[PDB]
Order: C-alpha cells, then sequence, then structure tokens
C-alpha cells in the first residue's frame, strides 16, 4: 500500500540492536572470544558471533520486540550481564523515543541515521576501558520495557513460536546505586537514542 | 514498572564449542 516510517525505523533499530548486542558480549567477554569473526557493518569495525545457536537466540528475541517498535510502545531495551548468582552486573540500556511527528529530509536518510549508529558502536567497541572487568560465569539477557499505554504487551510479543516471553522479577532488574557510563546519545528526523551503561559497584 | 524477558535462556558455550566455531564458521 504505502511506507511506514515506524516500520523502517524498527528495522533500523532491529539490525543495529543485534549487531550492538554482539559486540557488547564481545567487549564484555561473555562468551570465549574464538566464536567471534571480525566485520564490518556502519563502515566501522564490528565483531559477529558465528555460533549458531547463539546468533538464532538473539534474532528471536529481536523478531519478537520489533513489533513493538513499530508501534513505537518500546521505551527501552536492555542487555543485562547477569553473574553466577543471577544478579545484574552491567546494564547496556538502550533508551528508544520515536517522535511523535516527524519532519523527514529529502537527502539519504538511511545513510545519516547509519552514520550516527556507527558512533555508538565505536563507543561500545572502547567501553572496556572504564567498565571494571565482569567476574567469571557471567550470562546475559534482555529486557524490554514498554510505554505505559501500551496493550496486549504479553501477546504482541510472542512472535516465535516455541519462544515465549515473561514478566521480569525484581530480581532481574534492580541494582543498588550502580555507576553511570554514558556512552552515546542521537538525534535524527526518525529517532532519538541514548545508550548508557549502569555498572555494579561490586 | 516492570520488562518482560525470554523465558528461555541463551545457550551456554563451552571453550571446545568455540574452538569448532572458529575451525568451521569463520572465514
Amino acid at each position: 500500500q504505502d511506507l511506514n516510517f515506524g516500520q523502517v525505523v524498527a528495522d533500523v533499530l532491529c539490525e543495529f540492536l543485534e549487531v550492538a548486542v554482539h559486540l557488547i558480549l564481545y567487549v564484555r567477554e561473555v562468551y570465549p572470544v574464538g566464536i567471534f569473526q571480525k566485520r564490518k557493518k556502519y563502515n566501522v569495525p564490528v565483531q559477529m558471533s558465528c555460533h549458531p545457536e547463539l546468533n538464532q537466540y538473539i534474532q528471536d528475541t529481536l523478531h519478537c520486540v520489533k513489533p513493538l517498535l513499530e508501534k513505537n510502545d518500546v521505551e527501552k531495551v536492555v542487555v543485562v550481564i547477569l553473574d553466577k548468582e543471577h544478579r545484574p552486573v552491567e546494564k547496556f540500556v538502550f533508551e528508544i523515543t520515536q517522535p511523535p511527528l516527524l519532519s523527514i529530509s529529502s537527502d539519504s536518510l538511511l545513510s545519516h541515521v547509519e552514520q550516527l549508529l556507527a558512533a555508538f558502536i565505536l563507543k561500545i567497541s572502547v567501553c572496556d576501558a572504564v567498565l571494571d572487568h565482569n567476574p567469571p560465569g557471567c550470562t546475559f539477557t534482555v529486557l524490554v520495557h514498554t510505554r505505559e499505554a501500551a496493550t496486549r504487551n504479553m501477546e504482541k510479543i510472542q512472535v516465535i513460536k516455541d519462544f515465549p516471553w515473561i514478566l521480569a522479577d525484581e530480581q532481574d532488574v534492580h541494582m543498588h546505586d550502580p555507576r553511570l557510563i554514558p556512552l552515546k546519545t542521537m538525534t535524527s528526523d526518525i529517532l532519538k537514542m541514548q545508550l548508557y551503561v549502569e555498572e555494579r559497584a561490586h | 514498572k516492570l520488562p518482560l524477558r525470554p523465558k528461555r535462556s541463551p545457550p551456554v558455550i563451552s571453550e571446545e564449542a568455540a574452538e569448532d566455531v572458529k575451525q568451521y564458521l569463520t572465514i
């Protein structure tokens, strides 16, 4: 029928979040380095996992988030690093805002947005210079915070067969007085986004 | 208030499985 820039933004963000998740896992050493292969995204160096099951898990997660992003019902996507005790040790928070009305320039939308996203990737690439090394045996999870007015979130997010979502528990989210590491913010004609890390002092 | 999360956990990747990935699935 006609173009839908809400969907365009959802596609851009899902593509970018996949690359960002992969690079977070690399720079925080959540998995053995051997699975990663250096590649180029947004014209900057990145590290992509080649482990089939991990890649499908990340893609399944984002396939579920995409329709919520298309409707602008996502407030933030959070990549949480968890210790052996299931307690958050680091949180990479992607705060996502789509303006209620867009004013779109005519000269190369995606190219401009992709240049802005490359800065996020570069920041993630060097965030280990200010974060303390995580304890051994950490895992990760993804948290989706929806807008208060969002309706039927639990049904809308169940896109993938055999990949159910559940409400997180207090233990899944809470950190006591974490350090704040601002990484990057951007404003474009179609989306505003901020990325920062919350690090457990421990 | 509380966010949503996947019920399933991501896979565990042993040091050995990583060598297999590096051997066959990289360029």
